[PDB]
């Protein structure tokens, strides 16, 4: 409910790849969303349920349990949309449509792509209010990973709690391996390939599909090469439509609002060129809190310099 | 949670602070409300102080607990949780030294004060000290062209896409954010002075500290005022050990103890060099637990370049 | 003035082309129309020509006859304005060749085919040729999502505001710019062709060489179209000199005789890769003089995406 | 009458320097503008009449005399100013108003600051239309020069007519040099400081005034430095209001549209930093056709390695 206020939304709408994203997904697939029904999940200020009115939607739905969905109704009607984009204040779980809506658009993405993200209420949008073959705008979800130096945080964020005032704080130090850091990886700190961490297909994915196993190899590249944590970024492309759109978190583009997300190893892998790395990563929903993420990592590195097999844990809250 | 307690280990200016006032403390009993990771809590702890109870809602007093236990701080006992819930289980209820900043971007308006207050009922001793003990509010004019343009001219079009209404959210919210030098273009007012033994209760009515008190500063250069801004300082005085005294200051532009907050004055003031922005600020605080606050602004040339004045009510909320 | 020259200087391709032309020009006479700084005229001076009458309307032509006279070249006389305005001084009326590029963005539209029509019609010697005496127009689809938005979008919001009554006039006007390689997403179609000697007059209507023609292109790979682009090619064929021919050929994304123009179609048409544009070519001679023309245009994609019919009519002018 | 199109609008308008100049020149100083009478001489697209609306102005009226002012009046609807601002389609000479206008805004700069310039209008709009203590937006305008090296353009726009082809153009060459070059000036280039060539006063300067002679000086900055042309810029001061803004066009900046113009000095100058070459200019709108100007310049240099007192004669046509 936080979104009634504007800096969130601010803060999306000047983030310009993610906003043109969807903007240029729509439009240069405009003959998509002729005569149809577009549902925008989530639709805050309105903006993407007046980029697929301005796509040609006969009919847009835009629906937000949070105030914003007043000042969004206001803004649709002062652009012309009021008789093609309706803004309904609720949750898309608690609400009922008269038709079957043929396309559903959100920005559902949150931190490491599922963060607090409202891709269960997306599927349960796409399985209740959509046709059969209903069209997802973004319709497939990628995560990767890579690995990175990152010094500057390890000394700063991690090394700093050894000592405080004469105090040990190592505690905190334990525990700050345990809450991933969203921030911004810059290309210099990328000493590993890109692999694929986990895809998800929008139009098919179940929930249960979300708590996903994933393995991966990392091999470091271009003389002591340290994996301080891995930089987990996603990509949406909207595949949905005859020119193909990507919206991308990749920290080869400028960065987003979603940036990347670094889990911190909690032992750094000493690689050399050309070693390789592998990794057996677990994501499911926390236990107790079902909007909380828990992670399990395993680390499995055996090159000229470090044998390391260990099992590490994160917990996004 | 633990990276948000970084700032609190790099405050050298509050350690300091803190640190003259936990010379006297050994044989003394301490309630830390507010302790947050209890850096300060374990600082008087180590000062051989004879108790110390320090309390905040976070769970970080949970790892802030931990630590204590592993430094061998034997006398420091953490509760999690407001305070009215954690007193029945307090060691000790009769306090010589109680710290905590209860003072909000407006004086009377921090959460923390309720809580504050009743340890200055009960839980203080009769010649029991709090600290700190007095805040001043402080205004100053700020002129951002560009800023008022980023937040409020943006929604003139996003996208091709006209967002009116947002203007309003973004000039009826107090914006607490550091304000750079470059848009400082006044002298600063001290507008307001509040004291914990002076402020009243809040349990029956949360108006019984609002106030009214006009201000007056003066442009440093030609300019055009469309921000006004407050800073908070802080100040404790001990009648019993002067030497402990400090002062959390104020420094416009510079690092200061708590963010400065802002309000977009709805017209802007022109002003010339040595020109007297006069006004009123009012402010009634709503909600003591949520520190919800309306602040009203009357603001004014002199009359140099032309005779403006500009009123505007703005919202502040803590939780 | 002068510099609007620089690329007659460079372009090695008409210069080997009419070069090729003026071998056989000893003893011969030239008429030059739409000579420019007159080069070519004065290369076929220089090749021991009978007689050389270069005309054109800029004062360039003074110029040109200053050079002609410091190079010795007596041969050659330059006459400025238009070509009716200046026979009545030409030394010579009847020639053998008869250079003159009289075609335009859509082979009808050049104010100088007037001109070249009236040469054809009484400055032409008996078994005299004119050169080039070809032309013909090739049609490619063409894919700039980006300059959609740059050019008609642009307008969705403007500082502010809304200036959507500019749209219309971006999209109901003919531009003439170089279209990138990247943007080509379709094979070339040769549309019209048009000979000099089977143009029709102009004198009384204009609209005696307007034509209709179909197009069929087939997609690059997988695109959608929203630009049509034209461009224009020429050729000469001397049946008495069949060594000298030449033609002045066109590669889209390179290199060409003339800036070829494009037409934005009103609703973009998604093609796979291999499917086929189809359409209608509709081009209308309204001023010869002022080279005002109308271009209509229907294009369809096969459905293979999706079944979209655009038409669209685009204004072109010369002066 | 090419204002019709609407390329230069669109180019005018992508110029953001000068948009926003005029925009920050009123929003600034809104105070100006409260309950007073503003004339915008040729609107174009209107959108100056629509930065005075917005900036509290009782009444604009702009004026254009090219078939763009229907778009203007259409477009000043689409925002809701139609009760503000009204648009005249016509000449400002040829046009009389009921009030006199307290505020004349006016993009009337062209080339070399006066080449095809509206200034004439906007000197009649400020004596004829005008309250005697009207205000000018901009109020100022000031013209500056500085020698610059351009071997570039000096091989490929003079040299280059030597021999074409067999043939001797050097009179070709001989005539580039009347003609200046509206061009990007480059910091590069500029081997001189920027000298004062000309101010005005756009509260008091009469037509008679912009016909006008300059003496200005050029010292070389920083091998052998040659002064091959002269870059001419401009900057028009908004100093009507308390707040202060300066459009300009120099090369130190990036390019406006108006970008700069180069005079190409029929005798290079040979120097190096510290020597000083004098310069008398004298601008005026050639006798006969009235919308060309002539620009005589009498160069005067002595220094170690030349000495020449010449003059040349450029046409901006
Ligand atoms: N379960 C739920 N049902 C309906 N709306 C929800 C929801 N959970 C979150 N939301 C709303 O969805 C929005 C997602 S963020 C808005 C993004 C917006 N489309 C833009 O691009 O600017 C939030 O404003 C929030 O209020
Ligand atoms: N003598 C004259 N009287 C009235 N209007 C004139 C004029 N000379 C030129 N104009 C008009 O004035 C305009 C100047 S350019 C328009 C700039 C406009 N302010 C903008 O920022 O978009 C042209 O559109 C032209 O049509």
């Amino acid at each position: 409910d936080s979104y009634s206020h504007y800096g969130i939304h601010m803060e999306m709408l000047k983030d310009c790849h993610r906003t043109t994203s969807y903007r240029d997904a729509m439009w240069r697939n405009a003959y998509l969303f002729k005569d149809k029904v577009v549902l925008d999940v989530g639709c805050g200020t309105g903006i993407l349920s007046m980029f697929a009115a301005k796509a040609g939607a006969r009919k847009v739905i835009g629906v937000d349990c949070s105030t914003v969905a007043v000042q969004a109704r206001e803004i649709v009607k002062d652009n012309g949309f009021e008789d093609v984009i309706t803004i309904i204040q609720g949750k898309v779980e608690e609400i009922q449509l008269d038709e079957k809506v043929d396309i559903i658009i959100s920005e559902w993405m949150g931190y490491f792509l599922l963060y607090e993200s409202m891709l269960n209420t997306v599927l349960c949008a796409r399985d209740n209010l959509g046709t059969p073959d209903v069209k997802m705008f973004p319709d497939k979800a990628n995560m990767h990973v890579c690995g990175i130096t990152d010094e500057q945080y390890i000394q700063e964020r991690f090394n700093i709690w050894d000592n405080v005032q004469g105090i040990d704080f190592s505690y905190f130090k334990r525990l700050s391996f345990i809450e991933p850091l969203v921030d911004t990886v810059e290309r210099s700190q990328i000493v590993t390939n890109v692999a694929p961490l986990v895809s998800f297909d929008i139009n098919t994915v179940k929930e249960a599909d979300l708590s996903f196993t994933s393995e991966f190899a990392l091999e470091a590249q271009a003389s002591i090469i340290y994996v301080h944590a891995l930089s987990v970024h996603f990509d949406t492309p909207f595949t949905a439509g005859h020119e193909v759109v990507i919206l991308d978190t990749t920290p080869y583009s400028p960065p987003t609002h979603w940036r990347q997300t670094v889990l911190y190893l909690f032992n750094p892998l000493r690689m050399r060129a050309g070693e390789r790395a592998t990794f057996r990563m677990k994501c499911s929903p926390n236990a107790l809190n079902g909007r909380d993420l828990d992670i399990s990592l395993h680390v499995d590195f055996e090159g000229a310099l470090q044998i390391s097999h260990y099992d590490q844990d994160f917990r996004l809250r | 949670r633990i990276s948000g307690n970084l700032s609190c280990i790099h405050d050298r200016v509050r350690l300091r602070a803190y640190e003259s006032v936990l010379r006297s403390i050994k044989g003394k009993s301490v309630l830390h409300l507010g302790c947050g990771m209890g850096l300060v809590s374990m600082i008087a702890a180590r000062s051989l102080a004879s108790a110390v109870v320090a309390v905040d809602r976070s769970a970080i007093v949970d790892a802030a607990q931990v630590v204590a236990n592993k430094n061998g701080l034997n006398n420091i006992s953490f509760f999690r949780g407001a305070l009215v819930d954690v007193v029945q289980n307090f060691p000790v209820r009769q306090f010589d030294v109680i710290i905590c900043e209860w003072m909000g971007p407006f004086l009377i308006n921090d959460p923390l004060l309720e809580e504050a207050l009743y340890a200055r009922n009960n839980l203080l001793a009769s010649n029991g000290v709090m600290c700190p003990d007095s805040s001043s509010i402080h205004v100053v004019g700020v002129s951002d062209y560009c800023f008022h343009m980023d937040t409020v001219e943006f929604w003139g079009n996003v996208y091709g896409f006209k967002m009116e209404p947002m203007k309003a959210l973004v000039q009826r919210e107090v914006e607490m954010c550091r304000v750079p030098t470059s848009s400082i273009v006044t002298t600063t007012c001290l507008a307001h002075t509040v004291n914990i033994a002076s402020i009243n209760n809040l349990d029956d009515k949360s108006s019984l500290n609002d106030f009214v008190v006009p201000f007056s500063v003066r442009a440093t250069k030609d300019t055009t005022v469309n921000f006004l801004t407050f800073y908070i300082d802080a100040r404790f005085t001990n009648p019993h050990d002067p030497g402990a005294n400090f002062v959390l200051g104020v420094r416009p532009g510079g690092t200061n103890p708590w963010t400065e907050t802002s309000v977009a004055l709805h017209e802007p003031l022109p002003l010339k060099g040595g020109e007297v922005l006069s006004g009123e600020l009012k402010v009634c605080l709503l909600n003591p637990t949520r520190g919800i606050t309306t602040v009203e602004v009357t603001a004014r040339t002199s009359g140099n370049v032309v005779n403006i004045e500009t009123k505007g009510t703005y919202n502040y909320q803590r939780y």
